[PDB]
């Protein structure tokens, strides 16, 4: 993103030329621009002449795009609203695909991941840590098993401490990362991580609500026949409910109810 | 002015080989539930169809797709003169040959994929000029007759022997690409092309009278909607249905 908008006036828009023009000739080829919302958030930030030209050049390029030439353009951005609308015309960038924060059962994935190279010892239970990482993303969870590394670092050849431009192989297979340098990486101020909505499935059933057969037979009339007996509905004619209130006193799992009503369908 | 000069209107069936009337205009034309017609009309061509009745159609009116309307080089709101022809008899060796620019891609029996299921017992009548086209297998190609043993024109029997030399010819000038766009290419916007249209029809198919006449005909048109529902799409189509020249600016 930045290294096009760095390039003077000028030089902008042939390095985007020259980018579609180099791909193309390489087909099949995949084009992938990085900070789009820096090149086109033409909105309110589309202040001045030179930003629009520099926009328009690409969007000639994307409908420059003859087809037959297999080249397809992937871009990333931080929220939808960032980019310029003229680009979300369906001829160029038509399809959409949402992103957003790995859930629990996603930051437990990506662990095992980042630490495939690391001996990790037995006490280590990564199922627990991706849980109580409440909003985390994908590179946050990298420098916090970074940070716990270098906890089990500064206790092992620290004390031997060899200046070396090499480090030899039998000290570093010997060591391992315990559970409580883990503790002491969420310990620290690193962890914060940005939170937004989180969108998972959750983790609790029907067990943590004593009783209350008839509510639970009655919710899965609502959700669990519309997505698995849709037929069945087509069948009768009617139309499925759109929506259920839940009332009566605090604490009584209302909120338990309609997350343990979602672990059944295994929906979101 | 001779009542067997007809305009040609769109067409309600898409079918290749068909011209539909109104049931009065067959009566004072004599023709009958199947008669091959002869159709005649500007650079000096000649086609061959079935008549049909129509009782969507008008009687001033005959309705009839962009294959027949491409063989006769005409637009919509040309003159044709129709008449009866009972002496076109049933075909015996038909050679035709296909267009190289609707063959790029696929390969092998063309003859039992395309040719075999479309005269499939349709009696379909053909003549030597004419450019039919025919789809299926999820793409279109185009087809141009080079020679009928009954010359000049024939009915393709299901006994027919249909012959496929295999050599790919060449477009000519005034062969409109029926890959392109036309009226008959867009839907959902049916009181828009009615406005559209008569808006654009007679200052686009005669200049030479709103240059004679003192009225004024509209300069631009706006289209507004979401994007999507093919808005360059409708204005190609006016031009390539009306002969007028198109020059975009994206």
């Amino acid at each position: 993103g930045p290294e096009i908008m760095s390039k003077l006036a000028g030089e902008s828009e042939s390095n985007l030329r020259k980018a579609f023009e180099e791909a193309e000739k390489n087909a099949p080829a995949i084009i992938f621009i990085d900070e789009l919302d820096a090149i086109a958030p033409k909105r309110e930030k589309t202040h001045g002449e030179v930003e629009r030209r520099i926009v328009s050049q690409l969007l000639t390029l994307m409908d420059g795009l003859k087809q037959r030439a297999h080249v397809i353009v992937m871009a990333a951005t931080n929220r939808p609203n960032s980019i310029d609308p003229a680009l979300r015309r369906f001829g160029r960038f038509d399809r959409e695909v949402d992103i957003g924060i790995p859930d629990a059962t996603g930051r437990l994935e990506i662990l095992q991941i980042h630490t495939k190279n690391m001996k990790l010892a037995d006490d280590v239970d990564l199922e627990q840590v991706a849980n109580e990482t409440h909003g985390h993303v994908g590179a946050d969870l990298a420098a916090l098993c970074s940070e716990a590394a270098l906890q089990a670092i500064r206790k092992k050849m620290d004390l031997i401490d060899l200046e070396d431009e090499t480090i030899d192989a039998e000290v570093m297979n010997s060591l391992a990362v315990t559970m409580d340098d883990f503790r002491w990486a969420l310990s620290q101020s690193n962890p914060s991580a940005l939170r937004e909505t989180v969108v998972e499935v959750p983790q609790v059933t029907w067990e943590d609500i004593g009783g209350l057969e008839d509510v639970k037979r009655e919710l899965q009339e609502l959700v669990q026949y519309p997505v698995e007996h849709p037929d069945k509905f087509l069948k009768f004619g009617m139309t499925p409910s759109k929506g259920v209130l839940f009332y009566g006193p605090p604490g009584c799992g209302k909120t338990l109810l309609a997350k343990a009503i979602a672990n059944e369908c295994q929906a979101n | 002015n001779r009542p067997n000069r007809l305009i040609v209107d769109e067409a309600i069936n898409e079918d290749n080989s068909v011209v539909s009337l109104s049931q009065p205009k067959m009566d004072e034309l004599q023709l009958f539930r199947g008669d091959t017609v002869l159709l005649k009309g500007k650079k000096r061509r000649e086609a061959v169809c079935i008549v049909l009745s129509d009782d969507t159609c008008s009687d001033e009116k005959i309705r009839m797709n962009r294959v027949v309307r491409n063989n006769l080089r005409v637009r919509l709101g040309d003159v044709i003169s129709i008449q009866p022809c009972p002496d076109v008899k049933y075909g015996k060796r038909i050679h035709v040959l296909p267009i190289d620019d609707t063959v790029e891609g696929i390969t092998g029996n063309l003859f039992e994929v395309y040719l075999k299921p479309y005269f499939l017992e349709a009696y379909r009548p053909i003549r030597k000029g004419d450019i039919f086209l025919v789809r299926g297998g999820m793409r279109a190609v185009e087809f141009k007759v080079v020679e009928t043993d009954p010359s000049p024109y024939c009915i393709v029997a299901p006994d027919t022997v249909i012959h496929c030399e295999g050599e790919p010819i060449k477009r000519e000038d005034e062969e409109e690409s029926l890959n392109e766009v036309g009226y008959d290419d867009i839907g959902g916007c049916r009181k828009q092309l009615a406005q559209i249209k008569e808006m654009v029809e007679l200052p686009l198919r005669h200049p030479a009278l709103f240059k004679a006449i003192g009225v004024k005909p509209p300069r631009g048109i706006l289209l507004y909607g979401p994007p999507g529902t093919g808005k360059t799409l409708i204005a190609r189509a006016v031009a390539n249905e009306t002969g007028a020249f198109f020059f975009l600016i994206n």
